[PDB]
């Protein structure tokens, strides 16, 4: 568990190590708006 | 809850999208 | 001060917010980019100040 | 001036109504416990 | 100009999707079958023919969903909703397995519909209809393994039935039964099937590799254009290359093609002709010499003696459940098994 | 004809197959199939 | 438009980072916010460990990778392994996770904002990959960094609390390294062990003061590389053999790397040292050997003879000979008896498993172990049911020892497919050719026909 | 070239597509959602609910084991889940 | 000038009927051992106690095997991973009774297959081409990494590894679906959507190519003989092919690039064939495939069987029977 005093904060915790695949379908977004020129 | 995990990574996820909006709006450097 | 504790890091966590579109924004506009220079350097400054103080109020809550 | 009506409109939603009203079914069976 | 003409004319309109009088066959068929295997798969079990849970309804994932085979009690009844088995009533259809027939008879004709429109489109461009022989394999293996097999053995139950684990399940059924790896139109098969994947990976990794330089680009795509006249790579080059690398190369472009069209096509053709003598139980699944010897002297063994004892530890543990209606009960004691396990 | 544009429709269309997919993931672990 | 389009850069959009092979600053902007992706990754995992982590439950029962990379470092962990502490794991995780926020700063400003190219703001960081010169300076600079950080593990095990020891006494122990083997006959007679059965190569390093010493080694070797390639050019030989370019430094580095991630593969496929099985599960040859144990014991307490059990072939039922004669489990486990573990060396006597020891000196820890692994064996399906592949759902478990092998196995695998496509196609680029053959003067048109 | 139909980036990027498909691929999804929910999908095919699978005490398995009879068996094997 | 830059330049001389190359240097000795050995023993070797539980089993034509049975059998259980070269035997006569040839045979095999591929590259550089068909060729080459080295590495013992024969494959499969289900694993389904999707896509541009030659001969004829080996033209018609195919599916369902369609063509079956051998090399670490045995309960907690609940009836019997006399306890764990 998280120490006690950050409990309310364990649903933030619980979807952080997704963040990283974000970034890459972030980049495919981003052609998107440009057009993948 | 789990709601309280969804409106984490909805907000999360809405956040990228968002900034390539923006800078599409101000028609910044993309 | 545990009440004082988790709204610091609510502080922290919605600054983190704010600065993760703000930043690429601003830096991405060359419109604006002397306006917002001085915001990014306030909110640095602002982000390291609010996990020092989230730093030293862990060790009277934990 | 383009029809809006063609073989091709037939063709996708042929297959796209169905789609979707299946989708609809399998999602509410997420939801069924024994 | 009449009324046949005029249709004629309508169906062959240059539009997104060409229709043809072929569609009238294809598109009301194969619909039919898709939309049949979409319907059983979501919604329809496999209680009553099977004692199997087989759609998403019941918990099942895209892996374990099927339309399964009818039960053994139907023969190999066309299974008609309107016929004598289910009498009009499309709940009891379902339930007694008329969703395999309906898909596998309306697929049989799907199949003829869309080689008859390779042979149309064809035709009306005024190219060879070779991808229409092309596709004789694929109908030489569907009809096999889902109709010839079936009507040489007791009923469709023993048919494939449509689904990922299902088709699985008739691998190793194949295996245990039938001895089918062991067996040389199989063996011809294979070589077809891994062969054509070879050629397909060698030669387009040879052309990829022997462009010509048509552009100025890192990516080379761009600097070919579709009505130039000039090959886009060097086939002096490559046949020089593989000449000296693997000893012989192609040297004639159509030949190469041709070769391409005639290796995967007849190894399905090959192991259809195995199928169909499966139907009978014409295995080959023994070599006698071997069985001799062995039965003789207790020291012989082989990987073929091996493999037959791994048949027979597949057949007796999954025929009980495999074919329900027969009955099966087969003591604990009786079970072949080797040490500890 | 053009007035939404095209990279939008792909961002939301993409995003709303994930959320039906993992759907069906999550239904893998709860209920009917779960094996509990 | 500077790049960032085909038509000026070369490139179309999929191969679009090889647009910044000659902007050095926008580069730098890529690989600093890369390395926040990756220490953002550990420090978010680590919480979400943290957060799920159960210290009733054993680590390998949980799907835990990282937190057992801490405890092995001496962190939160007593006697036989057992948690006392996950305050480190929390410091470890938060540390980590905040440093991705200035690594991410600085990549997004390198990136978007900053100079494109460093060349003309500052000589020193700007560089040009044909200078050989500038790049073995590089090169030294990260060899330092390198040789410094293999000594931080020294500092740990030496003066700042220790290692995890399985092999300490009485059970498993944090313990502090007083005494790195130094002796360079032990230090690199590892690398020129055989890699095959019963010499493993590296992956045998079996006590700490190896592992400490083999740092201690390779501390300084990176040291003097660093300050070697610092004050040097690359010699004449070495300029004649070698691609210089950014891409062909490139390959080599993915070369490099896929051999590295296949040997962790097999590092914690085997290795029950730097890997304890406390924390990440018994090892494959581990828990096939604890098996043959536990039914020694169950038996022998049943009033078997273990020793004169004929087994249906002829061989021992429990214990057998080995090739060379070592006594050793019988079964099919005859295959892992180059296994070592500190449950069961206690019961090795010179010649092998020793029948004395066996009929008298077994103790209830060692049969409370192997029932664990055994029952902890490293197989299971890709939906975490644990077991073999014919088991019925109800264990929910897979080995962190299997997730970690396969993971890096398949990363390794297509490591060597890049380093083999970037180190072709810089090959072909360097002559001029990488985009095809010159219809004009086709090389192979001026050779003999071979026949 | 074309044919002549209307492109297909030209319709979804439109604003009357979305006008009209904001209605009706979510109706066509709680339709659907319903078909399943209302418990009538079970009726229409004869699938088993998770309850109707076996009789309380019985461990065998209801199958057809005659063609021309069969209807009447499957609807023999539903009355005795009663 | 002098010998050595004599001796180079006919090592990487581009006029050899084959090419050597310095990658061709060590290919050549050791696939030499290889084939020697394997064809000597397939003919003669006397039976190899593959399991070491003193069970020999025959593999070779001399003891009574024909081609569909034969093989080179792998080495005893006994050595594990035990390195095994002759001159650790005592005699010949133990080198053969504990599979020695096998190991002899799979290290030279497999060192020479990795220079096959880095010849290729050579080569390929020689004569002014582009790189990658060598990348294409690691896919076979890491499938035979798979069954004969990284297999054995994680089961731990070269007794597992594929046997050199026909009926020895077959064995080596039924045994693996029997503990890892692979037919449930998703590398394997991406393998035989790899060779199937292969095969079907060879037999297309095969079909539609031969479908669009250019008239160039009489019906007497072979069609053949309309190409002639070097010329610049192309012999068929893309744009007919496409004007087909676009009709066969719709438009741009179909390939007008032919850069495109043949790098399609490279792409699918390698990329297949790699998750099916990375699919063998992670099942080496016992990462299996898909269990769904009891995944659906009813209502009470009765099992309802499905599909998957019959594979298992299958791997169960698979497993009881295969090496009968080797398991003295209840897991078989590797
Ligand atoms: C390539 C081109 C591709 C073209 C695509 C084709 C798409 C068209 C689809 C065709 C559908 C065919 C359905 C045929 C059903 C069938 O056969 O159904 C089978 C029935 C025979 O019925 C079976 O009859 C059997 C024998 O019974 C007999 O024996 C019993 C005693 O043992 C009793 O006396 C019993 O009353 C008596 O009838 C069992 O009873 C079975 O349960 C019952 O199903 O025949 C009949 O309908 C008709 C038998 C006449 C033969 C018709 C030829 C079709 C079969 C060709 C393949 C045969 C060879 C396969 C290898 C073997
Ligand atoms: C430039 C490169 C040129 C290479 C030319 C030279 C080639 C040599 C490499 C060949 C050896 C490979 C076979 C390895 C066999 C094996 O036992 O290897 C495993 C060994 C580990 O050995 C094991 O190591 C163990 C160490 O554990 C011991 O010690 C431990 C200490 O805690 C425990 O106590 C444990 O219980 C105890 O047994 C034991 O000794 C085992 O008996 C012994 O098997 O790993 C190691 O040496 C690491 C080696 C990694 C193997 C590389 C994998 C190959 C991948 C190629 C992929 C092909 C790609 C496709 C191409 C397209
Ligand atoms: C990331 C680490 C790294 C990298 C990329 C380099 C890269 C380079 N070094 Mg440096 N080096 C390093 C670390 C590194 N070095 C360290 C830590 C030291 C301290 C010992 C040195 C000491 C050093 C010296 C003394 C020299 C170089 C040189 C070179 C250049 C040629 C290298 C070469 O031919 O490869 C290797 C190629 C070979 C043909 C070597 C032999 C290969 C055989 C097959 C291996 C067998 C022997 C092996 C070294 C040990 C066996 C271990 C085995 C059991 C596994 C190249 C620019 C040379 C140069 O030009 O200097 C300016 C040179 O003379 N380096
Ligand atoms: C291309 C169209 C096509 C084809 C070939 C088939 C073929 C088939 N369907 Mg499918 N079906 C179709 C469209 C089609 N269907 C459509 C659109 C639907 C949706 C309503 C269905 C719904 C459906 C169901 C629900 C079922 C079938 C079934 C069947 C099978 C039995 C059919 C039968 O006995 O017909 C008998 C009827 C005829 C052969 C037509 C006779 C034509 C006339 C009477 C000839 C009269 C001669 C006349 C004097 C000559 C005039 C000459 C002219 C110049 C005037 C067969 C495999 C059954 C099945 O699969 O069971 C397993 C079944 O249960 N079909
Ligand atoms: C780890 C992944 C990674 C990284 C670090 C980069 C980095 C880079 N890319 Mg590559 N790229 C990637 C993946 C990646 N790429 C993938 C997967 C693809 C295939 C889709 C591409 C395709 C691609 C192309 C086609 C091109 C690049 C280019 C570039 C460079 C300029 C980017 C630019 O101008 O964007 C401008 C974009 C924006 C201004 C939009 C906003 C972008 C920011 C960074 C979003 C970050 C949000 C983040 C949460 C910030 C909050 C942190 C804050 C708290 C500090 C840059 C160094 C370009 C280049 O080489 O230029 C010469 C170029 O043309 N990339
Ligand atoms: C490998 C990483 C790397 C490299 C080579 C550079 C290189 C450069 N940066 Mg960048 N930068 C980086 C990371 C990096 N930066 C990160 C992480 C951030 C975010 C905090 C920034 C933010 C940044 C900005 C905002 C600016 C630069 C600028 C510059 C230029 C001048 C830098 C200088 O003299 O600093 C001065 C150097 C020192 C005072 C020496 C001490 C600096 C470090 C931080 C001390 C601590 C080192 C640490 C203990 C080592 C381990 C770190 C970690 C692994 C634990 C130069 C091209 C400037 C530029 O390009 O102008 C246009 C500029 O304005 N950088
Ligand atoms: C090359 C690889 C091929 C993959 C193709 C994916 C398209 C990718 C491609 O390259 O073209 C994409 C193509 C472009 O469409 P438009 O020209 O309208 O788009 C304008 C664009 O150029 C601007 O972005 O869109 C379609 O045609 C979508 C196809 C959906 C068609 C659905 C039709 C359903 C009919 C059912 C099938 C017919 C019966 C079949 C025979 C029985
Ligand atoms: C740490 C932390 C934080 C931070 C965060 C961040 C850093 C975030 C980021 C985020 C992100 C970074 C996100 C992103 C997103 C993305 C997305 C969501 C995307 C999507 C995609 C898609 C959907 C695609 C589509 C498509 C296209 C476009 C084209 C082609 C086709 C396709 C379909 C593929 C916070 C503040 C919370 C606080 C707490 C802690
Ligand atoms: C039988 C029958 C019939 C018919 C019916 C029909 C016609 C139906 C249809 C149906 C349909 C028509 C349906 C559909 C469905 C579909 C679905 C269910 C889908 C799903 C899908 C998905 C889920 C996908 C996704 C994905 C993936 C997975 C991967 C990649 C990405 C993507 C997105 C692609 C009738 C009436 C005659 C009556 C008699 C009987
Ligand atoms: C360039 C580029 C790119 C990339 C980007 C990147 C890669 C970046 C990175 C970035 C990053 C890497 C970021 C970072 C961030 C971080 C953060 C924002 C953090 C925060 C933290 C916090 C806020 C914490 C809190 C806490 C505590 C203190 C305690 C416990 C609880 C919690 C966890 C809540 C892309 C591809 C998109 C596009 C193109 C261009
Ligand atoms: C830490 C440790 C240790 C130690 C370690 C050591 C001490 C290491 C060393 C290592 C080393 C000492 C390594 C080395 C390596 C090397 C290499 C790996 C090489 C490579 C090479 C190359 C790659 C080359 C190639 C080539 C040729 C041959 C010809 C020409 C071309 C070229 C140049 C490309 C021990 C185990 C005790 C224990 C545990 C821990
Ligand atoms: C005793 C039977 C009771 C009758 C119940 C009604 C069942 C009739 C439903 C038939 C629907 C049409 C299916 C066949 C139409 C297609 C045949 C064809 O096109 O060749
Ligand atoms: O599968 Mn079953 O598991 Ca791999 O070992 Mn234990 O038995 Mn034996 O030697 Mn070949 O085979
Ligand atoms: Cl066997
Ligand atoms: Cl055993
Ligand atoms: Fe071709």
């Amino acid at each position: 568990k998280l120490p006690e005093a950050y409990a309310i904060f364990d649903p933030l915790v619980d979807v952080l190590p997704v963040i990283p695949v974000l970034f890459l379908a972030l980049a495919f977004v981003w052609q998107a708006a440009v057009g993948f020129r | 809850e789990v709601i309280a995990q969804l409106t984490m990574i909805a907000m999360i996820g809405i956040a990228g999208p968002m900034i390539i909006f923006l800078l599409a709006v101000r028609r910044g450097n993309l | 001060m545990t009440i004082l504790f988790q709204l610091a890091l609510a502080a922290l966590v919605i600054l983190s917010f704010v600065m993760v579109i703000g930043v690429p924004v601003a830096y991405a506009s060359p419109q604006d980019w002397d306006r917002s220079k001085q915001l990014i350097f306030l909110g640095s400054g602002l982000w390291i100040a609010l996990v020092l103080v989230v730093g030293v109020l862990n060790f009277f809550v934990v | 001036s383009y029809p809006i009506f063609t073989v091709r409109w037939v063709a996708v939603h042929t297959l796209a109504v169905p789609t979707i009203f299946f989708l609809g079914a399998i999602a509410a069976m997420q939801f069924i416990q024994r | 100009r009449g009324w046949f003409d005029i249709l004629d004319d309508w169906l062959k309109r240059d539009r997104f999707v060409f229709v043809g009088w072929s569609g009238i066959l294809l598109f009301p068929c194969a619909y039919l079958a898709l939309g049949g295997w979409l319907t059983g798969t979501t919604f329809v079990t496999s209680w009553y023919t099977h004692g199997l849970a087989s759609s998403y309804l019941e918990g099942c994932n895209f892996l374990t969903v099927a339309v399964s085979t009818p039960a053994n009690s139907m023969g190999h009844s066309l299974l008609l909703l309107w016929g004598p088995e289910a009498q009009g009533d499309f709940t009891r259809w379902c339930q007694l397995g008329g969703l395999w027939t309906f898909i596998a008879l309306h697929g049989a004709f799907g199949l003829i519909g869309f080689m008859l429109r390779q042979f149309e489109i064809a035709r009306l461009v005024g190219v060879r209809p070779y991808n229409a022989i092309a596709f004789s394999a694929p109908i030489a293996v569907f009809v096999s393994v889902f109709l010839i097999y079936p009507l040489g053995q007791s009923s469709w139950f023993f048919a494939p039935s449509f689904g990922v684990a299902a088709i699985f399940r008739f691998l190793l059924f194949f295996q245990g039964f039938h001895n089918w790896t062991l067996n040389p139109f199989h063996m011809m098969g294979v070589a077809g099937v891994l062969g054509g994947a070879l050629l397909c990976a060698i030669h387009g990794a040879t052309v990829e590799n022997t462009l010509f330089q048509d552009g100025e680009g890192a990516s080379t795509f761009r600097a070919f254009n579709p009505t130039q006249a000039e090959e886009t790579y060097s086939m002096v080059t490559a046949n020089r290359f593989w000449s000296q690398i693997f000893g012989i190369a192609f040297s004639n472009k159509r030949w190469l093609h041709f070769f391409m069209l005639f290796v995967p096509v007849t190894g399905l053709w090959m192991s259809a002709i195995g199928v169909v003598g499966l139907a009978l139980n014409l295995r080959s699944y023994d070599f006698i010499s071997q069985e001799i010897r062995a039965a003789e002297d207790p020291e012989f063994e082989t990987f073929y003696t091996k493999n037959l004892l791994l048949n027979e530890g597949i057949r007796a543990w999954m025929a009980p459940q495999d074919q329900p209606h027969e009955n099966f009960v087969f003591p604990e004691e009786v079970l072949p098994r080797g040490n500890a396990l | 004809g053009g007035r939404i544009p095209l990279w939008i429709v792909a961002t939301v269309a993409g995003m709303g197959v994930i959320v039906i997919v993992g759907l069906f993931f999550y239904g893998a672990y709860a209920g009917l199939g779960s094996s509990l | 438009a500077t790049n960032r389009d085909q038509e000026s850069s070369g490139f179309a959009w999929w191969a679009g980072n090889a647009r910044l092979i000659n902007l050095s600053g926008k580069l730098l902007g890529a690989h600093v916010a890369h390395a926040g992706l990756i220490v953002f990754w550990a420090g978010a995992m680590t919480l979400f460990e943290l957060a799920h982590f159960i210290p009733e439950k054993p680590m390998y029962e949980q799907g835990l990778i990282l937190i057992p990379h801490i405890a092995t470092l001496g962190w939160g962990v007593g006697p036989g392994g057992e948690v006392v502490d996950t305050f480190p794991f929390f410091v470890v995780g938060v540390v980590h996770l905040i440093s991705s926020a200035v690594l991410g700063f600085g990549g997004v400003y390198h990136a978007i904002r900053g100079p494109e190219t460093l060349e003309e703001y500052s000589s020193f960081f700007g560089y040009d990959w044909k200078d050989k010169n500038k790049m073995t300076t590089i090169l030294g600079f990260h060899l330092i960094v390198l040789g410094i950080g293999a000594l931080l593990l020294v500092a740990k095990a030496m003066f700042f609390g220790g290692l995890y020891d399985t092999w300490a006494p009485g059970g498993g122990d944090v313990r502090v390294i007083t005494n790195p083997t130094l002796d360079p006959r032990v230090i690199f007679g590892y690398l020129l062990k055989s890699p095959f059965g019963g010499e493993g190569w590296i992956v045998s390093v079996n006590n700490l003061e190896d592992v400490v010493g083999g740092h201690i080694w390779i501390g300084l070797i990176c040291i003097a590389g660093g300050i070697w390639h610092i004050l040097t050019t690359p010699f004449g030989w070495a300029r004649r053999a070698f691609i210089w370019s950014g891409e062909a430094y490139l390959s080599y580095s993915l070369g490099a790397l896929s051999m590295m991630g296949f040997i962790a593969t097999c590092f914690v496929w085997f290795n029950n040292t730097v890997y304890p099985s406390e924390f990440y599960g018994p090892t494959g040859p581990e828990a096939s050997q604890a098996q043959a144990m536990t039914f020694l014991i169950r038996d022998q307490k049943l009033g078997a003879n273990v020793g004169s059990a004929q087994g249906p072939t002829g061989l021992g039922k429990y214990l057998m000979r080995s090739p060379t004669g070592e006594i050793i489990f019988g079964g099919e486990t005859m295959r892992f008896w180059d296994f070592r573990g500190p449950w069961l060396e206690p019961l090795r006597g010179p010649n092998g498993l020793d029948l004395n020891k066996i009929k008298n000196d077994i103790q209830p820890w060692q049969e409370r172990r192997a029932a664990e692994y055994m029952t902890h064996a490293p197989l299971g399906s890709l939906n975490s049911v644990g077991g073999v592949a014919t088991e019925i759902n109800s264990v929910n478990f897979v080995s962190p020892r299997s997730w970690l092998a396969t993971s890096h196995f398949v990363l390794a695998f297509f490591f060597l497919v890049g380093h083999l496509w970037h180190a072709g196609r810089a090959r072909a680029a360097a002559a001029g050719f990488e985009k095809g053959i010159d219809r004009e003067s086709e090389p192979v048109l001026s050779m003999p026909s071979l026949d | 070239g074309t044919t002549g139909e209307r492109p297909f980036s030209d319709i979804i990027t439109s604003v009357r597509y979305w006008v009209i498909h904001s209605i009706t691929i979510p109706a066509l999804f709680i339709a659907g959602w319903l078909f399943v929910s209302t418990g009538l999908a079970y009726d229409v095919f004869g699938t088993p609910r998770p309850d109707s699978y076996y009789a309380q005490e019985q461990r065998s398995i209801p199958l057809v084991t005659d063609r021309f009879e069969a209807k009447q068996q499957v609807e023999t094997f539903l009355e005795q889940l009663k | 000038a002098n010998l050595w830059e004599r001796f180079c330049n006919w090592v990487t001389s581009t006029d050899n009927r084959l090419y050597v190359g310095w990658f061709g240097v060590i290919m050549i000795p050791t696939l030499l051992a290889a084939t020697i050995c394997f064809v000597i023993a397939f003919i003669a070797a006397p039976p190899v106690d593959i399991d070491g539980i003193r069970e020999p089993v025959s593999g070779s034509l001399l003891y009574g095997n024909n081609i569909i049975t034969g093989a080179v059998v792998p080495s005893s259980n006994a050595i594990g991973l035990h390195f095994y070269p002759i001159w650790e035997a005592a005699s010949l006569d133990e080198w053969l009774y504990n599979g020695g040839p096998y190991q002899l045979i799979i290290f030279h095999f497999l060192l020479g297959a990795s220079c096959y591929m880095g010849r290729q590259w050579e080569l390929s550089y020689r004569l002014g081409m582009r790189p990658w068909i060598c990348v294409a060729y690691s896919a076979p080459l890491a499938s035979a990494f798979a069954v004969f080295l990284i297999y054995p590495i994680g089961q731990g013992s070269f007794s597992d590894g594929m046997p050199l024969g026909i009926s020895g494959t077959f064995n080596f499969m039924i045994v693996f679906q029997a503990e890892h289900n692979i037919l449930m694993h998703p590398f394997h389904q991406l393998g035989v959507a790899g060779v199937f999707g292969g095969a079907l896509f060879c037999a297309m541009h095969g079909s539609l190519v031969t479908s669009s030659l250019i008239r160039e001969t009489t019906e007497t004829e072979s069609a053949n003989y309309g190409y002639k080996f070097g010329q610049e033209e192309e012999t068929y018609n893309i744009v007919a092919a496409h004007g087909y195919f676009g009709r066969l599916i719709f438009q741009y369902a179909s390939f007008n690039n032919s850069r495109s369609l043949h790098f399609f063509l490279a792409a699918w079956p390698v990329v297949g064939v790699w998750f099916t051998a990375l699919g063998i090399s992670t099942m080496a670490f016992n990462l299996n495939g898909f269990n769904f045995n009891h995944s659906v309960i009813d209502a009470k907690g009765n099992v309802i069987n499905t599909w998957a609940d019959i594979i298992n009836r299958a791997n169960l019997g698979m497993e009881v029977m295969h090496e009968r006399n080797a398991h003295n306890f209840p897991l078989d764990l590797a």
